[PDB]
């Protein structure tokens, strides 16, 4: 929705009620996002870096036009700000469509890249751990991919699959359930039938996951953003 | 990609699956949208982002995109699926919106409908203005191919005949019009005038006389 | 439940210009990616250009860049497309389309605006009555709308109250260059003695308005 920028946090909303975009605003820069006839600009460093996730739709990719600026003043990149939201997690991607001209600053060359620049919700504590997951995996112009990822905590292992993308299909393999510095439940693994991946677990009971995978193809590395729930 | 290739026409039997094609040099790399359009109506988005289905759209409709082909797929086709289907993408390499040419979906199995013909003589007023127009209206017929012919008494008349091309109306049937433009002298110097409509080997003839 | 609604039909000499306006009913067009798509007779959908709110500007198809301006004015609460140096190749229906994102699919559309560019003269219609006959099973009466240019001609009956059983046929473009249509009403033959029937013909291109009574043949 547009409300995600221009409405307070009513508790009685769908799922994850807010997320923070400090990870998509450039250092001492701006991020401006707009859609549905509303706009809001997001100054770096501020506390006012929260996006009302509560207003969007659950289990679907929501989309915002965006533009990255810094400091007179120059524009860094533009494209589509993409957010997938579940009840305790959300993944965010930047589909950069134009960038700053490496020669002519104050000029934007056309250039498509895709980078995952967010990961948030209610992480599960690696000590509070108590399932199978199936969800969405998306890269640029590719939002119908699917992810199924199952592990049991007692083995503490890691193995899942990515299919249904229009580009290749990747294997999420042989990964240990570890604990990052924030004491949070966080998987990390390699990936072949081509690079690495990283999951993160969220939710009261670890009901959901959300993270990102990379695939090395020739010289270009395709970032994919994955997320899924249990049932 | 940038060029979208839609066949201009596809025919489908009722209840079978219609498979509408939209071709592109690695169209997989783009996320296409699909619109349906009916005679005399603004387009309506039937699919978005490849294989997304919006609010009012029946689940018989569904879309995919792979290699160099996006496909709008309609299961169990109804007659009211007869429509033009346009595929669209945004081409970043040119900063352009791009529409395909469109595919006219024809639903087979529609039953022959005969045409209602009604024939009007020139109006009293119109003659008072020193013209005369014979009006032959043809509605509610199928398939959309009619032949109109005019007679003065028994003699064919070709000069002054303007006949419309049949137009697909709302129900998938067709309407058409023929007008025979006359001098009121011409009108009055003949026992009758006749409009002869032929559709699917069947003929309807109306006849009107200046002796009204 | 939002509904775009457009500025209404137009006739233009070649080398003139046209401004087509779009506003929303249950919403607004302002700060929304508005987009203009045209459709010429016998062809299909073609992009003209569109407003992108974030870059605060418009993009245009390479075919119109230079002679088109797609703008919006928040005082009037309306979007506008303005296409200059018109040619008969610009004759078309123009739709405004709203989408939530500059690359998002157009989910809402206006009803179109017919813009006819031609050097021929605008000509209003001669409206004649077609008295009921019943030959063809009910009676039929109508209105012949003769030698007008260019489209559109709208027709209603009894100031919009008679709408059951009415059929306005598509226009013929006759070889002279002029259009003719007929609007006809199937009625019960009995009530002929007690019902009145007026056809309201409206040719905005020529600002012509004709209400015509259709009374039964004297005989």
């Amino acid at each position: 929705l547009a409300d995600a920028l221009t409405a307070p946090l009513d508790h009685k909303d769908k799922g994850l009620k807010s997320l923070t975009l400090e990870d998509s605003i450039p250092q001492n820069g701006t991020l401006t996002l707009s859609a549905q006839g509303a706009e809001k600009t997001f100054k770096a460093g501020d506390k006012d870096n929260s996006l009302n996730t509560g207003k969007l739709k659950n289990d679907k990719i929501s989309r915002f036009d965006f533009v990255q600026k810094i400091e007179q003043t120059i524009t860094l990149a533009s494209g589509e700000f993409q957010i997938y939201k579940q009840n305790h997690s959300a993944v965010v991607a930047l589909q950069i469509e134009k960038i700053n001209n490496p020669d002519k600053t104050d000029s934007l060359i056309n250039q498509r890249s895709f980078l995952v620049s967010g990961l948030g919700g209610e992480h599960t504590a690696f000590n509070q751990l108590p399932a199978e997951y199936h969800g969405k995996a998306f890269s640029s112009d590719d939002p119908n991919g699917r992810l199924h990822y199952s592990i049991d905590f007692t083995k503490k292992q890691g193995y899942g699959r990515i299919e249904h993308l229009k580009t290749l299909e990747v294997e999420l393999a042989a990964a240990e359930l570890k604990a990052d510095e924030k004491s949070h439940a966080v998987i990390l693994g390699d990936t072949r039938y081509k690079g690495t991946y990283h999951l993160a677990l969220f939710g009261d009971r670890a009901q959901e996951i959300a993270g990102s995978a990379t695939v090395k193809i020739g010289e270009k590395v395709h970032e994919i953003g994955i997320a899924g729930k249990q049932k | 990609s940038y060029v979208l290739t839609q066949p201009p026409s596809l025919s489908v039997a009722p209840g079978k699956t219609a498979t509408l094609t939209c071709g592109g040099n690695n169209i997989a790399g783009k996320t296409v949208h699909w619109y349906q359009q009916r005679p005399g109506q603004a387009p309506v988005l039937v699919i978005s982002y490849d294989s997304d289905r919006p609010s009012g759209i029946p689940e018989r409709f569904s879309g995919s995109n792979s290699a160099n082909t996006a496909t709008l797929t309609i299961s169990r086709v109804e007659a009211g699926d007869e429509a033009d289907y346009y595929c669209q993408v945004w081409d970043r390499n040119s900063d352009h919106w791009v529409f395909g040419g469109g595919t006219k979906l024809t639903v087979l199995g529609q039953p022959k409908a005969a045409p209602s013909v009604t024939l009007f003589p020139p109006s009293s007023e119109e003659l008072q203005a020193n013209k005369a127009t014979l009006v032959c209206l043809i509605s509610d017929f199928y398939p959309g191919a009619v032949t109109v012919a005019w007679k003065a008494d028994s003699s064919p008349v070709k000069a002054g005949v303007e006949t419309t091309t049949p137009s697909k109306q709302s129900n998938n049937k067709y309407a058409a019009s023929s007008y025979l433009s006359l001098t009121p002298e011409q009108w009055k110097s003949h026992r009758s005038y006749s409009c002869q409509v032929t559709h699917e080997g069947s003929t309807v003839e109306k006849t009107v006389a200046p002796t009204e | 439940e939002v509904q775009l609604v457009q500025s209404g039909a137009e006739v233009k000499k070649p080398g003139s210009s046209v401004k087509v306006s779009c506003k929303a009913s249950g919403g607004t067009v302002i700060d929304y990616p508005i987009t203009w798509v045209r459709q010429a007779p016998g062809q299909g959908l073609e992009w003209v250009g569109g407003f992108v709110p974030l870059f605060r500007t418009s993009n245009y198809g390479q075919k119109f860049q230079g002679r088109v301006t797609i703008t919006a004015d928040k005082s009037t609460s309306t979007a506008s497309m303005e296409l200059n140096s018109l040619t008969s190749e610009d004759t078309a229906i123009y739709y405004c389309a709203r989408g939530d994102t500059a690359m998002g699919p157009f989910d809402y559309w206006g009803q179109g605006t017919l813009v006819t560019v031609s050097s021929a003269s605008t000509k209003g219609p001669s409206v004649f009555p077609l008295a009921p006959s019943s030959k063809s099973g009910t009676a039929a009466l109508g209105c012949l709308v003769k030698d007008y240019f260019p489209e559109p001609v709208t027709v209603s009956w009894n100031s919009g109250a008679l709408t059951s059983g009415v059929h306005t046929f598509p226009a013929v473009l006759q070889s002279s260059g002029l259009y003719s249509l007929s609007s006809v009403v199937t009625v019960p033959s009995s009530s002929l003695g007690t019902q009145t029937y007026i056809c309201n013909v409206n040719h905005k291109p020529s600002n012509t308005k004709v209400d015509k009574r259709v009374e039964p043949k004297s005989c």
